[PDB]
């Protein structure tokens, strides 16, 4: 009998029933993605796109069917904050409840090529054995994704004939979905022009198109046929497995640096966007030219966006995470309600300071405080018995511009102290934690998990194309190698080349 | 302690799922003339 | 009757030769001082 | 090839490698990265 | 202690009291495991690889073994001819019990050696201590990776046991 | 047994030796001059002793910039 | 309906259920305390 | 046939040193980062990117000397000698740590080499390519080490440096920032590590202790013959010992042989799942309960929360060396320490 | 075996199993698409890696 | 809740030791 | 127009091109001189 | 809705435990000579 590692070869001779198990795997992944969005439809809070987007929500698959411009609910509301917007059928819902249709006739569609497995199709004319012309195969199913590769660049993306796809400023303040244009000079390969996106599905759609039909006409010549075992169905599977961890590894890397198509509305900022600090020079940039303009401290930091504040926080940087801390955003630091403004910390001489931030590999950080050229001058001491910098020493006080503190100066040392430890993560924000009773710690966003997982599965993938890809090439001795095998062709000098009978001395 | 509670679900389908599976498996070759 | 420069030949001289040089300076360190 | 006594070869090439490596540990004890 | 954290805190402030990764005996220990393993790998994958066929392409080839059967069950000829090539002909084992001498001794002197790092590091004969070995002309101290490793023991010795110490010197 | 003459048949004869009596000495004279003529610290941009530092300096010469990196070792260097 | 002549039957020794009860249960007893958390 | 024929014929011939196609590939990689491990460790300094002496030139010895990694503000760059870093300054290459994304690539592409020629070999004497089977542990370690942690990280920088003390400042690093021996994935490694060496041991020990007499000579190893087509040392006896003795044994050599390579092999798979989710910080870094009891109960204390102090020691006392980059000055006063250390 | 309506329209696709064209065939023009293609994954590789840097193409959310 | 369930998974553990030392498929020579 | 670091890619990829064509050069060129005999 | 918490333990036990019982009787009844 087959060992249980082993029970699925018995689809290796059998077309029609691969083809089913084939129907019921896509309808398990068709169903997949409709309770999906489902579950998400019954627990996205859509009234705050500011401070409790999608992706502080634990939202996995709302953000791709938002980057190709399904962003309504047939309940009245859009994931860029309209009320009052008909959708049409196309809504959250309407996608998912057109994969739970779809996930039904492929399960249909299996049960009918399992019963019926033996269709003349399915023989080779000549032999009567089960057949199937894997080089044609391949033909045909690459010039139909040439098609639909196409059609997506010049139709759906374009607007042309779709609804265009996900589009934001360089800070993520106003994404929607727009209509794009091909880029055709040098920029379209640069990871951020979202025209690259759809010049690269209107080429390569071509050349698939043109590849296809040369797959459809040209037959493989011998020497490729027997190298690659082109009558081993097995091959196939071992590079189909190599194309897909390759696809899946830069999909975790566009996802974990950021491009066009991973935007930080749907999925949240990255990394890298705390370690360089890229919107806190933004908001100063702003802030200085309020100043240059004639604003007060006080009408230049209100006029920051509390979106853009939000994301100048380290509790959306997906970097820290836990692997075990389950959830959304929110069960961590909580659902954020209001920016507090913007803290700015003060010794008695009247010196501006600044907190030294939190960098993302620290899960604790102590604080630590600077003049405007890095000099230290107060801090939160841990032995008290020589301490020269802490704040009540340093008659250190905290004064908010911009939130919800606005104009208010705080100068009790304990308050002082609790407000310096909240800018070690950047912005100061109000929180919601009772809701979800959320625990304190910080969890990473979609981009996190949408990463982790598929740099493993990628690396997985490798020992599986490894595996199938020897199994293909030495097929002649998977149960082991011959009884009667010839000694002198593993010793040495008999055979002037390896394993050549034809060459021996 | 305040331990997550699908921890319990979580580890019994862990255990229950594979483990019938290889009885199952298990029992239907014994079976076997 | 044996050859003498074969593809063993380079392979142990691509290591020899190096080893011996770098053996050389590593030797002319230790009189290095500070 | 045969004229010299693979025993004495392994026993000079074997002292040359006791030779070396005694000077790499002086060397641990003066001039740099002797910590004086 | 007799537990999973507790065996990590031994060893973390074992690191921190003799600097173990920096003692000869520790890295005989890891070369013992890590070539243990490593041969380990190697045995199971090159006695696999050369198995005789004894069984169709369906069932487990482990029934082409039947327990107490006088032939063996494998070629280690074919075995050493693909191994011998792999690296060079002479750094194979032909011969079964020699191959299976090295596959019991190379672990079990490096794991003896191991053993011997912590039985001797209970005498505080400590590892390697290259701390500030490297100078420049003037005498300013130009750390090397040692240094570092020393920051991350100096971070380890002061934390541990918070509140047992009160005199400066942690003497045992 | 693959045809190559074997290594005790070249390291026992007296060829050999006279062949690498010259080159293996060569080798390492060359070596060591490769050091003791300091044109090993020229070659790879190792400081020198009295090169990590300038006399009063108290800050090492960290690279901070990716692309004018090559320029800030060499203000770094000019420094000293 | 014509029997299928791909069909075999499956098998697991009772080593093998053995072996596999021990990976469940001791990957349960390793992965409990994270799922508890 | 062909000129295509006539060079598979050459790179295939039986040599001292078996070439192959494969070789074309494995011998300039493995000879490069080799070579550039060997150039660095002598001669190379740290100095600029870590502020470090790292060769034997700058006085190191073998614990000590590395090839360090590039700059933090180097990124994720390749560092090509002939890119906008170094353009073409061999020197200049050295200093900004060029060496090291050589050693890695090289290295990277020579074991890709090694790989193809298990297979390449294993085709041509006409066995299952189980060894190169079992070389994808060593890749997945070191592609998800030196390739993947860093990509997911800031830069190269916190990438391994090739040394030896550089490697057990990285052991140590983990420990204090990832709490990584907290990580189910690398306990999984530990003992597929650990069960290996055991297996190692308990089956070249069972082997040798069960041997037939097959001479007469007191020294064992001289009365066997590879050709011989008998078992060389007695299966049952063996079996009945390790029944008696443990109460399990062996009883199927396939079996047993196939278990030496699974167990070492998915060991250090599991480590690289874990060291992927290192790479985006995805720690097991805390138990969320023990955390709220410890805060809420002063009086609570486990081996888990006296671990998590020494993580806090290590992070504190070893960042501003460690992480010159980051400039960090943390005053006296802000150190944790316990009492009089 | 069954024959079906849609069965006997795709017969003709599934029909030349095993079918080659002579020796080496396309393949040299088959290595040429794969050595254009290399390069093609180095440039983009290099451009997203800021080691390959092109007027008008700037790599980041600011463009 | 919690320590019941992984007194539980340990009492599986070594029930199955038992079995497996005891009620073991027994080795047959051939 | 041709950027520095274009200058150096194409100086990369004629240096690989160069390694490569001559490796292979050397390696026919060899291999068509030491035939094995059959 | 503040429902028990065990309430779902419970059902998923209550469903698996008998059902698994009768798919091991089914299974191995078909695996027995015909
Ligand atoms: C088993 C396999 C078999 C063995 C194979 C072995 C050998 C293969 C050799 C592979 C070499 C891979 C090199 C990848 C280089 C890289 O990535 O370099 C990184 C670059 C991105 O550059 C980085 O980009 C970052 C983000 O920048 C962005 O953000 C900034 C702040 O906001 C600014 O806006 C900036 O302008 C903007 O560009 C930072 O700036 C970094 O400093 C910078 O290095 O991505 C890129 O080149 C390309 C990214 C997309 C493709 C990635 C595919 C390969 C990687 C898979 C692993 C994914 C890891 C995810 C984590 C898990
Ligand atoms: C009938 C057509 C159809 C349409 C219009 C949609 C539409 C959608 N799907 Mg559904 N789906 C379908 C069928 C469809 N689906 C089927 C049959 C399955 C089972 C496999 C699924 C399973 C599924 C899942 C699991 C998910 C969706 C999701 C979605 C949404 C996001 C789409 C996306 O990001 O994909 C992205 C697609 C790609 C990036 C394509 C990659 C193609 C690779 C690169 C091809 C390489 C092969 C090729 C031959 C190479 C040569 C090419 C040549 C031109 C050179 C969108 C509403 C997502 C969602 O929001 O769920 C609610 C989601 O998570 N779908
Ligand atoms: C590509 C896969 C993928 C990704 C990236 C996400 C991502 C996300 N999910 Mg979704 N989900 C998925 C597939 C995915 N999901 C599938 C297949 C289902 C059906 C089960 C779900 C059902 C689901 C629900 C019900 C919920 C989410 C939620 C979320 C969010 C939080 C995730 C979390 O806490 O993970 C935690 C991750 C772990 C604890 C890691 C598990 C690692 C395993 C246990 C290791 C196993 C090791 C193995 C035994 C070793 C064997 C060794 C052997 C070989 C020897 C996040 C955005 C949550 C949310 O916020 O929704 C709004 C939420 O409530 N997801
Ligand atoms: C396109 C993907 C793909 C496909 C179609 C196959 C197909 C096959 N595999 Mg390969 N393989 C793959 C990827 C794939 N593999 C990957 C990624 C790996 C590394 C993990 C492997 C490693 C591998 C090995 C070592 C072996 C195979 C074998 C086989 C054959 C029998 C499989 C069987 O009967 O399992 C039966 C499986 C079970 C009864 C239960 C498995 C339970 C898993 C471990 C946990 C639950 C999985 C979960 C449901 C998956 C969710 C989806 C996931 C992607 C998130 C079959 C041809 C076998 C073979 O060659 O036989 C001759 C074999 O020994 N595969
Ligand atoms: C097969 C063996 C091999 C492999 C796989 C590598 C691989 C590598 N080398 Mg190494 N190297 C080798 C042998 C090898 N090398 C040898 C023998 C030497 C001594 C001469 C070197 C000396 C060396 C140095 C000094 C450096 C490298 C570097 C590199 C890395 C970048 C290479 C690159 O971008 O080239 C791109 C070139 C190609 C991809 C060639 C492919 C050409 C295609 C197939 C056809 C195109 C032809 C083209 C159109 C011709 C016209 C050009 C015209 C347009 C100008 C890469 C990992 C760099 C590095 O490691 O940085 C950290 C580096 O600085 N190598
Ligand atoms: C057939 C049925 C089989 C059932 C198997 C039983 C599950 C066992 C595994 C449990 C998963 C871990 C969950 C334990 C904690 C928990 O309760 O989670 C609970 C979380 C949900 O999170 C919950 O959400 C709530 C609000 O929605 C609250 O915030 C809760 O506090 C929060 O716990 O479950 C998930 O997120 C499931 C999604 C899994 C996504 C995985 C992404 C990456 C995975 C890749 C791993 C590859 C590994 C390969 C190794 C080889
Ligand atoms: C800037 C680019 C940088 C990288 C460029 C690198 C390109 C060159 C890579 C070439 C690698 C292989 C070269 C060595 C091959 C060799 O020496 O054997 C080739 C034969 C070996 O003799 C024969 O040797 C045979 C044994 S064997 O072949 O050595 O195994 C023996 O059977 C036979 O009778 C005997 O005549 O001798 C030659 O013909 C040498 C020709 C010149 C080689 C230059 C190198
Ligand atoms: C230090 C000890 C090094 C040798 C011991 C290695 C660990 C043993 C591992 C488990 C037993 C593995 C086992 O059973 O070994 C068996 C193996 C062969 O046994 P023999 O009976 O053939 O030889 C041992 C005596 O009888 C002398 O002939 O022992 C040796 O080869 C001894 C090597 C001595 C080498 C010189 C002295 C080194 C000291
Ligand atoms: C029949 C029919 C119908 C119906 C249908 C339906 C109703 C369907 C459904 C479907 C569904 C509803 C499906 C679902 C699916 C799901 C799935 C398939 C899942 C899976 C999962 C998994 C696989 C997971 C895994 C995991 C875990 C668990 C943990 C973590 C890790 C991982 C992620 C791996 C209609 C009316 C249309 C009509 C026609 C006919
Ligand atoms: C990087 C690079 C390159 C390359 C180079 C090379 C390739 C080099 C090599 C080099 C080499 C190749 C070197 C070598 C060295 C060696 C040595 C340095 C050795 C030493 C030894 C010793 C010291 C010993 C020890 C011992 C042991 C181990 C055991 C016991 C005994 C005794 C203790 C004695 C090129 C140009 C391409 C380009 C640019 C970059
Ligand atoms: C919630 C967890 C659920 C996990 C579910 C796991 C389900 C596993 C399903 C296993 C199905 C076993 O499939 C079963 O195989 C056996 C052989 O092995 C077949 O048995 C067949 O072969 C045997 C042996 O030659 C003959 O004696 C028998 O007459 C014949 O019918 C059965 O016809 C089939 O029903
Ligand atoms: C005692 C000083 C005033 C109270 C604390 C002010 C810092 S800000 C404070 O930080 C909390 C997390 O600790 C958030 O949950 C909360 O929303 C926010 O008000
Ligand atoms: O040379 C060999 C080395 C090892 Cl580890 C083996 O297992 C065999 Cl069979 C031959
Ligand atoms: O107890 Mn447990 O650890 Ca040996 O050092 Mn002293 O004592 Mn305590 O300190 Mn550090
Ligand atoms: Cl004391
Ligand atoms: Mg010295």
């Amino acid at each position: 009998g087959l060992p249980w590692y082993r029970v699925h070869t018995v689809l290796i001779n059998d077309p029609g029933r691969l083809i089913a198990a084939h129907l019921m795997h896509t309808a398990l992944v068709a169903g997949w993605a409709g309770s999906m969005a489902l579950y998400e439809l019954a627990t996205f809070d859509p009234s705050d796109p500011v401070l409790n987007p999608m992706w502080r929500q634990g939202m996995f698959v709302l953000p791709f069917m938002a980057r190709l411009g399904v962003t309504g609910s047939w309940s009245g509301w859009s994931i860029t904050g309209e009320t009052g917007i008909d959708p049409g059928f196309w809504s959250f819902e309407g996608v998912a409840l057109a994969h739970i249709v779809l996930s039904g006739l492929l399960f249909l569609a299996a049960c009918w090529h399992w019963v019926y497995w033996d269709l003349e199709l399915f023989r080779d004319p000549r032999t009567g054995e089960p057949a199937l012309d894997l080089p044609k195969m391949f033909g045909i199913h690459l010039f139909l994704a040439g098609l639909l590769c196409f059609g997506f660049g010049a139709f759906h993306l374009t607007g042309l004939f779709g609804p265009g796809m996900w589009v934001s400023d360089p800070y993520g303040l106003t994404g929607s979905v727009q209509p794009v244009a091909p880029e055709w000079g040098p920029d379209g390969f640069n990871p951020y022009n979202p025209g690259g996106v759809v010049a690269h599905h209107i080429a390569a759609g071509i050349v698939g198109i043109i590849a296809g039909l040369f797959h459809i006409l040209v037959r493989p010549p011998q020497r490729l046929y027997k190298a690659l075992r082109m009558g081993n169905i097995e091959t196939v599977l071992s590079s189909s497995i190599a194309a897909v961890f390759f696809a899946a590894f830069v999909v975790a890397g566009t996802m974990w640096y950021g491009s066009a198509t991973t935007p930080i509305e749907l999925f949240g900022p990255t990394r890298y966007q705390w370690d360089s600090s890229y919107f806190q020079q933004e908001i100063n940039r702003r802030v200085q030219a309020s100043l240059a303009s004639g604003a007060t401290l006080e009408e230049a930091w209100s006029a920051i966006p509390e979106k853009l504040a939000f994301y100048d926080y380290i509790g959306n940087n997906p970097a820290k995470g836990g692997l075990f801390r389950t959830g959304p955003m929110n069960k961590g630091d909580g659902i954020a309600q209001a920016w507090k403004g913007h803290a700015v910390f003060r010794n008695k001489e009247g010196e501006e300071l600044f907190v030294r931030r939190m960098p993302a590999f620290f899960e604790s950080f102590p604080v630590i405080l600077t003049d405007k050229n890095g000099v230290v001058k107060a801090d939160i001491p841990f032995r008290r018995a020589e301490s020269k910098y802490s704040f009540e020493q340093q008659g250190v006080t905290v004064s908010f511009y911009g939130g919800e503190l606005n104009g208010q100066t705080f100068t009790d040392p304990p308050t002082v102290k609790s407000y310096a430890r909240k800018a070690i993560f950047g912005e100061i924000f109000e929180f919601d934690t009772e809701t979800l009773n959320s625990d304190g710690i910080f969890r990473t966003s979609p981009r996190g998990w949408f990463t982790f997982a598929h740099a493993v599965f990628a690396l997985l993938f490798f020992f599986g194309h490894i595996w199938h890809g020897a199994r293909t090439l030495f097929r002649d001795v998977f149960s082991g190698i011959d009884p009667e095998l010839s000694p002198e062709q593993v010793e040495w000098g008999f055979y002037q080349k390896v394993g050549d009978v034809t060459t021996r001395k | 302690m305040e331990v997550n509670q699908l921890g319990l679900i979580a580890t019994a389908l862990f255990v229950l799922v594979p483990s019938v599976f290889l009885i199952i498996l298990y029992v239907q070759t014994e079976s076997q003339q | 009757s044996y050859p003498i420069f074969t593809v063993r030949w380079v392979a142990v001289h691509t290591l020899a030769v190096p080893t011996i040089f770098f053996l050389g300076a590593i030797a002319a360190m230790q009189f290095i001082q500070r | 090839g045969g004229r010299i006594p693979l025993w004495i070869v392994a026993t000079v090439a074997g002292m040359g490698v006791i030779v070396i490596v005694g000077l790499f540990f002086y060397g641990a004890y003066a001039g740099l990265g002797s910590s004086l | 202690p007799l537990g999973i954290s507790g065996t990590f805190n031994f060893m973390i402030v074992f690191q921190a009291e003799h600097n173990i990764l920096m003692h000869p005996f520790h890295q005989l220990g890891v070369a013992g495991v890590f070539g243990g393993a490593l041969f380990c790998a190697m045995h199971g994958s090159l006695v696999t690889s050369s198995l005789i066929r004894e069984t169709t392409e369906t069932e487990s080839a482990n029934y082409g073994y039947k327990f107490g059967q006088e032939e063996e069950t494998y070629n280690i000829v074919a075995a050493h001819g693909y191994f011998g090539r792999l690296i060079f002909q002479y750094a194979s084992f032909n011969n079964s019990r020699s191959l299976h001498f090295f596959l019991a001794a190379w672990p079990v002197v490096g794991v003896w050696f191991a053993a011997l790092g912590i039985s001797t590091m209970a005498f505080n004969l400590n590892g390697f201590n290259f701390n500030h070995s490297v100078i420049d002309a003037k005498g300013n101290v130009i750390n090397t990776w040692a240094d570092i490793i020393n920051r991350a023991n100096l971070g380890m010795e002061v934390m541990h046991e918070r509140n047992a110490h009160n005199f400066p010197l942690d003497l045992a | 047994t693959t045809g190559e003459r074997p290594f005790s048949d070249i390291i026992t004869s007296v060829r050999y030796w006279v062949i690498h009596s010259i080159t293996i000495p060569a080798l390492f004279i060359a070596g060591w001059l490769f050091v003791s003529t300091g044109l090993a610290y020229d070659v790879f941009g190792t400081p020198r002793p009295d090169s990590y530092y300038a006399q009063e300096q108290r800050s090492i010469p960290l690279v901070t910039d990716r692309f004018e990196a090559k320029q800030q070792v060499e203000t770094f260097l000019e420094q000293l | 309906m014509e029997p299928n002549p791909n069909r075999q039957p499956v098998e697991l020794n009772r080593t093998s259920l053995y072996l596999g009860l021990l990976l469940i249960l001791v990957l349960a007893l390793l992965f409990s305390s994270y799922f508890f958390n | 046939r062909g000129w295509f024929d006539i060079l598979d014929d050459w790179l295939k011939r039986d040599r001292f040193v078996f070439v192959g196609w494969s070789g074309i590939l494995l011998f300039p990689c493995a000879y490069l980062a080799l070579g550039g491990w060997l150039t660095g460790t002598t001669f190379v300094t740290s100095w600029y990117t870590h502020g470090l002496a790292s060769s034997y030139l700058e006085g190191c010895n073998f614990l000590t000397v590395a090839v360090s990694t590039p700059a933090n503000s180097m990124g994720h760059s390749l560092l090509l000698l002939w890119g906008p870093e170094a353009q073409g300054d061999f020197t200049r290459w050295c200093q900004l740590g060029g060496l090291w994304t050589f050693i890695a690539l090289h290295g990277a592409f020579g074991l890709i080499g090694f790989m193809l020629r298990q297979f390449e070999i294993a085709r041509l004497v006409g066995v299952r390519p189980y060894n190169a089977i079992a070389f994808s542990a060593p890749i997945a370690v070191f592609v998800s080490v030196f390739l993947i942690y860093p990509l997911g990280q800031s830069s190269w920088f916190f990438a391994p440096s090739f040394g030896v003390a550089a490697i057990f400042r990285f052991l140590l690093f983990f420990q204090g920032f990832h709490n990584w021996t907290l990580n189910p994935f690398h306990m999984m490694g530990v003992a597929g590590v650990l069960g290996g060496a055991l297996l190692c041991a308990i089956h070249g020990a069972t082997v040798e202790n069960t041997l037939f007499q097959d001479g007469e000579g007191a020294s064992t190893f001289r009365a066997f013959n590879p050709t011989q087509a008998e078992e060389t040392y007695s299966m049952v006896t063996a079996n009945r010992f390790w029944s008696q003795i443990f109460g399990i044994a062996f009883s199927n050599k396939r079996w047993l042989h196939f278990f030496m390579l699974f167990v070492p092999v998915t060991g250090l798979w599991m480590s690289a799942i874990g060291v992927v989710g290192l790479a985006l910080n995805l720690r097991s870094y805390d138990f969320i309960s023990q955390e709220i009891r410890a805060a809420e109960d002063p009086e609570f204390e486990t081996f888990y929360t006296k671990n998590l102090l020494l993580n806090e020691g290590i992070r504190a006392w070893m960042a501003p060396q460690d992480q010159p980059h980051e400039n960090f000055v943390f005053p006296e006063e802000v150190l944790p320490r316990g009492n009089a250390l | 075996a069954r024959r079906t309506w849609l069965g006997d329209i795709l017969r003709p696709l599934n029909s030349e199993y095993g079918k080659v064209a002579p020796g080496w065939g396309t393949t040299p023009l088959m290595a040429v698409f794969m050595g254009l293609f290399l390069v093609f994954l180095l440039i983009i590789l290099e451009i997203y890696n800021s080691t390959l840097i092109l007027d008008g193409v700037n790599v980041s959310w600011k463009a | 809740m919690e320590t019941i369930t992984y007194v539980f998974i340990f009492a599986c553990i070594i029930a199955l030791f038992f079995f497996a030392i005891f009620f073991r498929e027994p080795p047959r020579i051939t | 127009t041709i950027t520095p670091s274009l200058k150096g890619f194409f100086i990369g990829l004629l240096s690989g091109a160069v390694v490569l064509g001559l490796t292979f050069a050397v390696l026919i060129a060899i291999s068509q001189i030491d035939k094995v005999q059959r």
